């Protein structure tokens, strides 16, 4: 009966990253020092929040 | 002995069968709704168990 909510294409419209998978496995062990509060942050609100749409930014 | 003592017996077996009727009938009654209807304590059949869900962190967060 109730509709969903979706954001637009431009809720989503992002500079990616466009990184292959070797590139950033060696990368990964400074990856996970430098840029983990972002990272943690984006991850404790994926799992406090269930819902992707409350965590695009 | 005496007709009081018949008398006032029989009143009393009086009292005593014509409560038991009462309360035989309202078993029925009872039993009746409780079961149309689980609000009492007769006839609340089982429900899977609560406490053996896992509520902790999964692998996926849409679990």
């Amino acid at each position: 009966p109730g509709i969903v909510e979706l954001p637009t294409l431009e809720e989503l419209k992002v500079e990616e990253v466009k990184v292959s998978s070797a590139v950033l496995k060696a990368a990964a062990h400074h990856y996970g020092a430098q840029c983990d509060k972002t990272n943690k942050e984006f991850m404790l609100c994926r799992w406090e929040e269930k819902d992707p749409r409350r965590c695009l930014k | 002995d005496g007709p009081e003592k018949n008398y006032e017996k029989t009143l009393a077996i009086l009292q005593i069968e014509s409560e038991k009727a009462e309360l035989r009938l309202k078993e029925q009654e009872v039993r009746r709704l409780m079961r149309a209807r689980g609000d009492g304590p007769w006839y609340q059949f089982p429900t899977p168990e609560k406490e053996f869900i896992d509520h902790s962190p999964k692998a996926t967060p849409d679990n």
